[PDB]
């Protein structure tokens, strides 16, 4: 109801620098990298592969962005990259989002994976295999 | 860029002012990354061959003064 | 293109108004040093295609809008 | 006993800090990163002032080995020549490279004294006759006679080498025999080390740069070439034993396995770039 | 002291290169991971600066000892 819509601007901004200030935190995070990331080690105690790990790494960051778009259009409406702001945070939560689409590291690594399972997953072909 | 590149002549021998105006001018590079220009790295080893004459130049200055 | 019409903005203390010779609602802002328009109206029948002599502002904090009027014979809020 | 001096060549990494750091570190990115050994004199330590340099690069550190190796400095110049067995073929060559770097400062250093050139190249007729005896004929040596030594470091990373690519004992047998026939031909020695192995080598310094130790080539997975513990026939059986007999291209065999393996981080495609004026007149021309 | 002063001589040899340095710089990361910082600066040469300032005391805390 535009007649409500209208007196709540000072606000938005302020929630805006707030969801401004979180993505660009998550640009930071992510700019550093998932090898390099703590979150690695911890995760690899917690035993997970690093494939893994590091695509849960990626997709969870991106569950926040998404929630913070969420978050976004809820407080600037659905008219909201029309909105003077809302066009650019589109902008960069999709060139952010373009970033982590990680199905290349399956990829390549299933690639990798298949290279070795030409001769080594199934080795049982030597029960007991002489030494 | 060109000013912390143009200015890297300027502040005299202090590791922490030129970390600090390194990691300025790749923060610019990451949005360059984001709305992905052509070929940003190519243009990247560019800058870092020149940024790695000032730094020698700036570095044999400061050395033959030490 | 050629400004036929400028003014400020209601409680927009960082903004410019300004109708053009095309057709197309320019707005500038001081804070931001860009010496063009971060929002340009598009060229869509749904906007203006003929030059604005009169855009304007109207209301107050929640009774504005900004109107649009063109040669051509169109209002647009 | 004097000022004694060390010039080993760093390489690469290839624990060198490392190395060092076994043996007893701000930085590696300089060159000519000095170290002092001052260590027990057979009794006491009487501060066995046996200075240390280390090398890595090549970028003209000749000067550099101007302010390491000087005239009188001479005698006491154990020269220890270090590399890696991550890439074994960097070895085979680069230990050419960084001796043939020494042939120059031979004769660009020690031109100006003649003195031991009619002196220590007779001292050293002296000397490598000393290399082999009261150890446990002729062989094609080298010109280059001093205190001389070739080590070896990264070795325990065997079963690693091996479960890439080695595997054979062709690989193991063959390196080795070039390994001990590089060093009995410099007039030195081959000497290899690992992480956290192998404290053999203040025994061959300490007892060279004036505490004996019986030598190994038993265990194969780390080996101990003191100089004189050689023949040009006991290698010869060596590397017999399926290794292909004496393969002057094998080179090419070590040195394609990780070093022509490929490049993963390579950026060379030349992507995209257009012009303007030139796309207008040739789509004037595809308007027919 | 003039073993002192042929490491002050030694420092002044860094000149080698003639004001240029060209090989100045030392490190390489890793392989491909995933990375949206797809062409950070030269991990080779942010700490090069220090490294070369720290390396020159370095040489004189040894020759002291």
């Amino acid at each position: 109801r535009p007649h409500i819509r209208g007196a709540i601007r000072e606000y938005q901004t302020q929630l805006i620098q707030r969801v401004k200030d979180d993505i660009e935190s998550l640009h930071d995070k992510f700019k550093v990298q998932y090898p390099q990331s703590q979150a690695c080690k911890m995760s690899h105690v917690r035993d997970l592969p690093p494939v893994s790990g590091s695509i849960i790494w990626a997709k969870q960051i991106d569950r926040q962005l998404t929630a913070y778009m969420k978050r976004v259009e809820d407080v600037l409406g659905k008219g909201w990259e029309n909105h003077v702001e809302g066009q650019k945070l589109k902008q960069d939560g999709d060139s952010f989002r373009m970033k982590l689409n990680t199905q290349e590291i399956f990829d390549d690594w299933a690639r990798k994976v298949q290279q070795r399972n030409l001769g080594v997953s199934g080795r049982i072909f030597t029960i007991e295999s002489t030494r | 860029i060109d000013l912390e590149v143009r200015s890297l002549e300027t502040c005299m021998y202090d590791h922490k002012t030129f970390s600090e105006i390194l990691n300025r001018v790749q923060k610019a590079v990451d949005d360059l990354n984001l709305h992905s220009y052509s070929n940003l790295p190519i243009w990247v080893n560019k800058l870092d061959m020149e940024i790695e004459r000032i730094l020698g130049v700036r570095l044999q200055a400061g050395l033959r003064a030490w | 293109s050629a400004v036929m019409s400028a003014t400020f903005a209601k409680f927009h203390p960082n903004l410019v108004v300004g109708g053009t010779y095309s057709g197309q609602i320019v707005l500038w802002d001081n804070r931001s040093n860009k010496r063009t328009p971060v929002q340009r109206t598009p060229l869509s029948a749904a906007a203006h295609t003929h030059p604005v002599y009169c855009v304007n502002v109207v209301g107050t904090q929640n009774a504005h809008n900004l109107i649009s009027i063109s040669t051509d014979g169109k209002i647009c809020s | 006993p004097s000022g004694k001096n060390i010039l080993v060549f760093g390489e690469d990494g290839s624990g060198k800090t490392t190395l060092m750091t076994k043996l007893q570190h701000g930085k590696k990115g300089r060159g000519l990163e000095y170290l002092y050994l001052s260590v027990h004199d057979e009794d006491r330590d009487d501060h066995t002032r046996c200075n240390v340099w280390i090398l890595d690069g090549d970028l003209y550190h000749k000067g550099l080995l101007k302010f390491a190796v000087s005239a009188e400095s001479l005698p006491e110049t154990l020269v220890i020549f270090v590399a890696d067995m991550s890439r074994p073929w960097t070895v085979m060559e680069s230990l050419q490279k960084w001796a043939s770097v020494l042939r120059e400062h031979i004769d660009k250093m020690k031109i100006p004294p003649e003195k031991m050139r009619e002196l220590e190249r007779k001292f050293v007729k002296d000397f490598q006759d000393y290399m082999e005896p009261e150890e446990g004929d002729n062989v094609l040596t080298h010109n280059l006679g001093i205190p001389v030594l070739v080590v070896c470091t990264k070795c325990d990373a065997v079963s690693v080498l091996e479960k890439e690519h080695d595997y054979r004992d062709e690989h193991l047998d063959f390196i080795q025999s070039h390994l001990r026939r590089f060093c009995l031909q410099y007039g030195a020695a081959l000497i290899y080390t690992s992480v956290k192995e192998e404290k053999n080598l203040d025994l061959l310094y300490k007892y060279i740069v004036h505490f004996t130790t019986p030598a190994l080539v038993v265990e194969k997975d780390a080996v101990f070439i003191p100089a004189g513990w050689d023949n040009e026939k006991k290698i010869a059986i060596l590397h017999e034993n399926f290794t292909t007999v004496k393969p002057e291209d094998a080179y090419e065999d070590f040195i394609v396995k990780p070093p022509v393996r490929k490049l993963v981080h390579d950026k060379e495609l030349a992507a995209e770039d257009e012009q303007v004026f030139l796309m207008k007149q040739q789509s004037l021309l595809a308007k027919q | 002291x003039x073993x002192x002063x042929x490491x002050x001589x030694x420092x002044x040899x860094x000149x080698x290169x003639x004001x240029x340095x060209x090989x100045x710089x030392x490190x390489x990361x890793x392989x491909x991971x995933x990375x949206x910082x797809x062409x950070x600066x030269x991990x080779x040469l942010e700490e090069s600066y220090s490294a070369v300032m720290g390396i020159v005391s370095e040489v004189e805390q040894y020759v002291k000892v």
